[PDB]
This record gives C-alpha cells, structure tokens and sequence, in this order.
C-alpha cells in the first residue's frame, strides 16, 4: 500500500499517521526528521586577503639614468627620482653631485596569510535539499536514511519506499553574493573581478588561493627618498580586509530567519524551519494483518485526567477499554487538537489505561482512534505558570483554540443577538407590510 | 583559547526574557528570532546592563 500525506517541516516534532488499507488493522506510522540540509549549488568566483607589498631592491645608478618598463605586476609602479644623493655608511654611495638616479621599483602580492585565511567569494545557485529522516512503523524498530527532497528519487529506506516531495517553499537564506570567512558566510554583495574598490572588499582578487593572476589594486604611490637614504617610501591605502574585519556585519548564521543554522564545507544551512514536505510512503504488505485477527474494542471511554496547554505533553488522560483479546492498538489522533505522547498500547482484556498527550486548545476536542475504534472526550485545561520555556511546540495552534467557551459563548449570543434582532425587523416590515397595506385592501 | 563571559542572570516574564548581564570584557550579544522576520539584534556590552 501507499500512504501520502504532507507534514511540518520541523525538527524535532515527530509526524505520526496510521496507514488504512482496507480489511487490515491499522498500522501506526511515524516520521522524524533530523536535519533539514539545503545544499545551493556555488562557484567560487574568487578569493581574497590581506595585500602585502613587496619593493624590490632599487636601482641607483649614480650618474645618469635608467628608465623602467611596465612589466606586468599587479599595480605595479615604477618612478625614477632624479637628482638623489644617497649617503651610505662608509662613504656616500655615489660619484655625482645631482644627476644621479634612484629607481623606486615597487609591486604588491598576496600576503603568506592567505594561505590559512581568506574570504572566498561564492554565487550561490539554486541548488538541491535533501534531509536525514528516520522511520518508525508497525513493530520494527528505528530506521535511519538519508534522503534527496525530490519527488523522483526512490530513497528506500529499509524495506519501504520514501519519496519525499519537493520542499512546499523554495525560501533560500543566501543571496546570489555569499562570502564565507572562516567558519561563516555572510550575505554581501562583493564588487567582482576587476571591479576591485580599491580600499573596502576587493583590494586583492585572485582567482584562486594558487592563481598567477592577481588583481590588485591598492593605489600604490611612490615618494621621493628623504635626503638620500636609500629606501623605497610608499605610501597606499590600508587593506580592505582590515576595514572589511572592523566594519565586519552580523554573520549570516546570526541573522538567517526561520532558525536557520549554517555549515560549511557543502556551504549549507540546516534545521531550516520553512514550509511544509509531502511525503509518499510505500510501506511492505507484510507489515500489515488480517482485520478478522485484530481484536475488537468496545463501549470506550476516555476521560481527561489532568491538562495544561503546555508545549511539553501536559495532559494526562485516562482511557476504559473492554476488550476480545490481549493485543496492540494504535492511538492516535486523526486531527492536528492533539498529538499523543504514545506511539501504541500492547493491551489485556478489560480494563482502563492512561495515555500523555500534548495541546494548546483550551477544551481539546481529540477523537482517538484504538484499534480501528473511535472515542472522543474533552475537557477544561489550564494556564501552565511558567513563562518561557526551552521545549519547542509539540502541537501546531489553529485560531479556534484560545476561546474559553464562554467567550465563545459570549459572542455567540452577541451574533445571535444582532441577527435575531434584524430578523425581528424584517417579520415586522413584511408582517406590516401584508396585514396593513393587502389586508385592509 | 577565549574567554567565557559570566552566565547571564535570566528571569522571565510574560513574553519576555530579561537578561541581566555583567561583562568583565567587552562582549557581544547577539539575537535573533525563529519567525518570518529574523529581526536581528547584535550589541557590545561594555557595563553591567539589563536586556529586555
Ligand atoms: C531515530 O529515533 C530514535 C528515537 O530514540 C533515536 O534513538 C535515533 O538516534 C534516531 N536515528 C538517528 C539516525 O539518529
Ligand atoms: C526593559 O528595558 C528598559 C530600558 O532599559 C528598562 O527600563 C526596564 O526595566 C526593562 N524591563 C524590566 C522588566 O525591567
């Protein structure tokens, strides 16, 4: 048999059915996913650090002078100062007075830290999901697969086929521009190749962490050597990655909504709490027995013992079952009022049982089904005292849950009020309108 | 190795968490909600303050 269904796309709230294939009992289902694993497909566009430059000996030709090429550097500069005299120790290094040549070679690299860090620059697409989820049906124990989010992937997990149906919203936490740096990404837009701003991001721009090419541009400037010391003074803006660190923004995994943490090395965000999954679910026959072997349960009644809206399952309720024969049921709600703490009940004869189960309505209407059986029981449930807590929603809120039944009372009778106050009129204007006006004639 | 600012003090009231905090260092608190809406909220606490 298949089942199909659709189910929350949350984390640790377990998804629970019963498959019905006709003249069968009922079998108790039930999906846990584990991660939610959102896998943009990326290229890296390029990679970029802290600059380092390095100024070559200069060139100091004593008389006359040299001019140099443009051989090609990233940003590279190179400025002949005339009329330097530059004085060494032992002696001024050279014979003229004026005319004399200081060339200023000066040429930047990617720094030996781009090695260990860098922040590399992605363009994130849309990708794949798949998830880790784990089965429970019938009496066979827990059974663990991971799974691509497609409808066309087969995905047997165990001995039943999962297809599990692309993911109801296609919400993505990266943009088309992600950098990651170290151990997060960051949702920055990143001036691109060549396109360098010569300060902020792209002051380096290399294509990959080993790449020749390397498009620098760092406004590298040359400055007459002081009253003749030999030395290369340059002066340039301070590095983009030192203003990108300071003026850094919150990461994404800081700012990502729906809960949405991220990992790394497939540049994915997991436990993303968006939307809702289908889920088709074919499971074995042989799981399955015969209606005429399952026992029959009669003259049910269900009575809720104690119940508090708390997100853990705060409320207890007992259960008067009379019975054929000893065996196990099901239990579990058709209706999203409740959800039950108990996957089965392996039951005698004649006898009252008790079962935990978790709702937000303030007098849960729950219709539970035990063994192919129906019983429904509802009950007052009260405030549970404790502010906020750390247990996630074990139930899902729908609007008609807060109404204390004498507010639902209270606008009832006001609905009521104002229609039967306007019925009122109208009999008035049509009884008025006949007996006074045809009747009289 | 890093440092561990003190646990904060927290104390809860109605839909609302108070966290009394008392930095030794200068650190950053960050929060965001689970919603729709991240609505990110990322400060440096120099001083002992209280946080709504
Ligand atoms: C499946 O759920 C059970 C519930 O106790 C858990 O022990 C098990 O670790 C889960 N599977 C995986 C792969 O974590
Ligand atoms: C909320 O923050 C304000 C401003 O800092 C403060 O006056 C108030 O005491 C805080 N809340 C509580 C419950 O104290």
């Amino acid at each position: 048999y298949e089942h199909t269904a659709v189910m929350p796309n949350k984390v640790g709230i377990p998804y629970k059915a019963l498959v019905e294939r006709p003249g069968y009992a009922p079998v108790h289902l039930q999906i846990q996913l584990v991660n939610t694993r959102i896998i943009p497909s990326t290229n890296l566009e390029y990679i970029t650090c802290k600059y380092k430059t390095k100024v070559p000996s200069p060139v100091v030709k004593c008389c006359g002078a040299t001019q140099c090429t443009s051989k090609p550097h990233p940003d590279y500069q190179c400025q002949v100062f005339s009329g330097v005299y530059p004085f060494m120790w032992g002696g001024a290094y050279c014979f003229c007075d004026t005319e004399n040549t200081q060339m200023s070679e000066a040429y930047v690299e990617r720094s030996e830290e781009c090695s260990i860090d860098h922040a590399k620059a992605y363009k994130v697409h849309t990708g794949t999901v798949q998830a880790m989820v784990n089965i429970t049906y019938g009496s066979v124990s827990w059974r663990s697969a991971d799974v691509y989010v497609n409808g066309e992937t087969p995905a047997k997990i165990g001995d039943a086929k999962l297809i599990i149906g692309p993911l109801s919203s296609a919400w993505s936490p990266f943009d088309n521009k992600v950098v990651v740096y170290g151990h997060e990404v960051y949702n920055y837009d990143f001036p691109e190749y060549g396109t360098g701003k010569a300060g902020s991001f792209g002051d380096l721009q290399s294509r990959t962490s080993t790449s020749n090419d390397l498009y620098a541009n760092t406004n590298l400037k040359l400055q007459r050597p002081q009253a003749g010391i030999v030395h290369t003074p340059f002066t340039q803006v301070p590095s983009g990655f030192e203003r990108w660190k300071k003026d850094k923004g919150a990461p994404l995994n800081d700012v990502a909504p729906f809960g949405c943490s991220i990992a790394l090395e497939p540049l994915r965000a997991e436990n993303c709490a968006v939307g809702s999954i289908p889920i088709s679910i074919d499971i074995p026959d042989a799981a399955f027995t015969r209606i005429s072997e399952t026992p029959t349960v009669s003259d049910l009644e269900c009575k809720i013992t104690e119940c508090t809206y708390a997100f853990d399952f705060g409320g207890i309720a007992t259960v008067a079952y009379k019975s054929s024969k000893a065996g196990n049921c099901p239990i579990h709600s058709p209706s999203g009022v409740a959800v039950i703490k108990e996957n089965d009940v392996t039951l005698a004869e004649s006898g009252s049982f008790t079962f935990h189960f978790s709702t937000a309505n303030i007098h849960p209407a729950f219709k539970l089904q035990v063994c192919t059986s129906a019983v429904t029981c509802k009950g007052d449930c009260k405030p549970p005292k404790d502010h906020i807590v750390d247990y996630p929603a074990q139930h899902t809120e729908s609007f008609t849950s807060a109404i204390s039944a004498t507010a639902w009372s209270w606008i009832k009778v006001l609905v009521g009020g104002t229609s039967a106050f306007i019925v009122l009129g109208l009999i008035a204007t049509a009884v008025v309108a006949l007996v006074l006006f045809f009747h009289r004639h | 190795i890093a440092t561990l600012a003190p646990e904060p003090l927290v104390e809860h009231k109605h839909r609302t968490l108070i966290l009394h905090l008392h930095p030794d260092h200068p650190t950053l608190l960050t929060t965001r909600s689970l919603g729709s809406d991240a609505n990110p909220t990322r400060q440096w606490i120099e001083r002992p303050t209280t946080v709504n």
